[PDB]
């Protein structure tokens, strides 16, 4: 009995803002931003 | 040991609705592969506009699985026509599923993606949490073995690309054992994310003319496609139908390899071949047919042919046909063993090999099919008799080899009650299925075995299948009645007249 | 002997399997080295390929390196071929 219709997927289901960390540690590639201190403050 | 036989069998396979209709479209050398774009928008990323699918992805009769409206629209379509092609083989070799319940009946499946898991659960605020137990990939065999009550065991497998042949063989292993009285094999592959095309795209592998063009010398590339197919294993003492007898299963992995990882070796496949034959002592002049992997692909097939040559080809003075499926159907990855043993079995009981098209000139690299030792079957050739073979290897690196022996079970000598009337009883969902199986028995009312194969899956309680109808056959006044069986038990009196 | 550009691509589950195979090989005081070409097998028990639903979600930019590293597979025959096993190579499904 194939009287219904069941859902299937469609092509529009799968894959097809910006959000930057700024990290300060020494390995980090932005560790530069310690030399900007200000009031004693980065 | 005891023997194992292939007994039921069914599926769902590309332009092909079941394997009556496939089996059609193989002889008349129909083109299963579709230029439509049903899935998704053909030419899509550049990819190839061809496609084996499927007819209809979204029918499932849930009332009979005992699955609810929510939970069927939120099931993988994998599962639910592995459900329906299921039960659809274990009644073909005309075994009554409520007579396995509860034994130890194991269900092997061969799968290698879970889409539908991944587009359900996309959106965390609105999900379902019985969407995982539909589509996670553990349970495309633990449903099966909760609705038939298999006590045996469930495994789903991926074996990269030849899944469905290594569940064969795990289930050949278990039934050889004496583990598991019988087993469901089976292994389901639907295409519906096209970043996976753009993957197998990208790797080096697909066609850019959407054609697996095999054994010829313009091999590019196969073409991806859809495919569910279920197959029933017994020990003999219990199959009613016998589609043939696996002699030996084996396996073996290509191991490291100079080309890398996705380059076949093919020393390792005449070693599982030999292996094979020579533990199951089937000399290699006794082999009629050769089920190649037949991918297409420009290095695996020269591997593969070379390897077949030198395993078995070596001193037969007779050609050896080789032939493969995808041909006609494309290549489903997880499924492609259990297609390849469809076609093998269909052509065995209609007594021709299935033609392979896209066959035109030989690839130069092969010298066997240059030479007559190997010959393709561009064209539908009678059955002479023997062992036939079907490999399937992975691009990761497995490979499996079954194998079968045909069953070659003459008709019976006429006996005095042939012409005795009989009588036939269905039962089904809907009164269709009961004219269907009426109409159907009508038309071969002189096989005994088919009459008495359909009556054994006749007994099913009203509550699952609340239609039902008898056709009294070789009588004059021979009509089929139907009627709607109604629900709740009813005693039986007997009165004797005076 | 994996390249950079297909290990970022690699399933992190693959990349420490790689590890703890060699690591166990070598814990039970046998040289890894003695079981190549021998019939060893390799069974492996996954139930998550969520690198691969990652690295497969624009189709612009995706290589297809990821299937190769990234595929349930995978997860198996990488061990099978590195330390070169021809036994029968599976990954199980079942859950827990």
């Amino acid at each position: 009995d194939h009287s219904l219709a069941w859902d299937v997927p469609a092509a529009e289901d799968f894959p097809n803002a910006a959000i930057y960390n700024i990290d300060t540690s020494s390995e980090s590639p932005d560790h530069y931003l310690v030399d900007h201190t200000l009031d004693g403050r980065v | 040991p005891e023997e194992v036989v292939i007994a039921g069998m069914s599926g769902k396979l590309p332009e092909s609705e079941n394997l009556q209709e496939f089996w059609d479209n193989l002889i008349g050398g129909v083109d299963m592969v579709t230029d439509d774009d049903r899935r998704w928008k053909a030419g899509l990323y550049g990819l190839p506009r061809r496609s084996g699918k499927l007819k209809d992805l979204s029918r499932f009769d849930a009332s009979f699985f005992g699955v609810h409206p929510k939970q069927a629209h939120t099931m993988d379509p994998q599962l639910r026509l592995l459900l329906e092609v299921t039960y659809e083989a274990i009644v073909d070799g005309g075994i009554n599923p409520d007579s396995l319940r509860g034994t130890h009946t194991g269900v092997w499946v061969g799968v290698s993606g879970s889409e539908t898991s991944e587009a359900l659960s996309r959106d965390p605020e609105t999900l379902v949490g019985y969407s995982m137990v539909g589509c996670q990939r553990a349970m495309m065999a633990n449903r099966l073995s909760f609705f038939f009550d298999f006590r045996g065991p469930s495994i789903a497998l991926d074996t990269a690309c030849s899944s469905s042949l290594m569940a064969l063989q795990n289930a050949y292993q278990a039934i050889h054992s004496g583990q598991c009285p019988a087993a469901i094999v089976g292994g389901i592959n639907v295409l519906l994310k096209p970043n996976t095309s753009v993957q197998f795209l990208r790797l080096g592998m697909l066609s850019p003319e959407g054609t697996c063009k095999a054994f010829d010398t313009a091999g590019n590339g196969y073409c991806r496609s859809e495919g569910v197919v279920a197959v029933l294993l017994t020990k003999k003492s219990l199959a009613r139908r016998v589609y043939a007898t696996i002699l030996n299963a084996g396996t073996n992995t290509d191991g490291f390899k100079e080309q890398g990882v996705t380059f076949p070796s093919g020393d390792i496949q005449e070693q599982l071949i030999r292996s094979l034959y020579q533990s199951a002592g089937v000399a290699p002049e006794s082999f009629e047919y050769i089920e190649a992997h037949g991918t297409g692909t420009k290095v695996g097939d020269p591997q593969e042919l070379n390897g077949i040559t030198r395993a078995l080809c070596a001193t037969r003075q007779e050609p050896l046909l080789i032939g493969s499926t995808k041909s006609n159907m494309g290549h489903p990855e997880p499924a492609s063993g259990l297609a390849a043993l469809a076609k093998v079995l269909l052509s065995l009981e209609h007594g021709l090999w299935a033609p392979n098209l896209h066959f035109h000139s030989p690839n130069p690299e092969i010298p066997a099919l240059l030479d007559g030792r190997l010959q393709v079957v561009d064209q539908p050739l009678p059955v002479r008799g023997g062992n036939v073979g079907i490999n399937s290897f992975g691009f990761g690196g497995s490979n499996v080899h079954i194998i079968l022996r045909p069953n070659t079970q003459p008709p019976p000598a006429p006996a005095p009650h042939a012409t005795l009337p009989r009588l036939l009883r269905a039962s089904g969902r809907t009164p269709e299925a009961v004219q269907k199986l009426l109409e159907q028995g009508l038309r071969h009312s002189q096989d005994l075995a088919f009459l008495s194969m359909l009556n054994d899956i006749a007994a099913v309680p009203a509550t699952a299948m609340p239609f039902r109808g008898y056709a009294v056959l070789g009588g004059e006044r021979g009509g089929p009645e139907v009627q709607q069986v109604p629900a709740g038990e009813r005693p039986l009196w007997f009165i004797c007249s005076g």
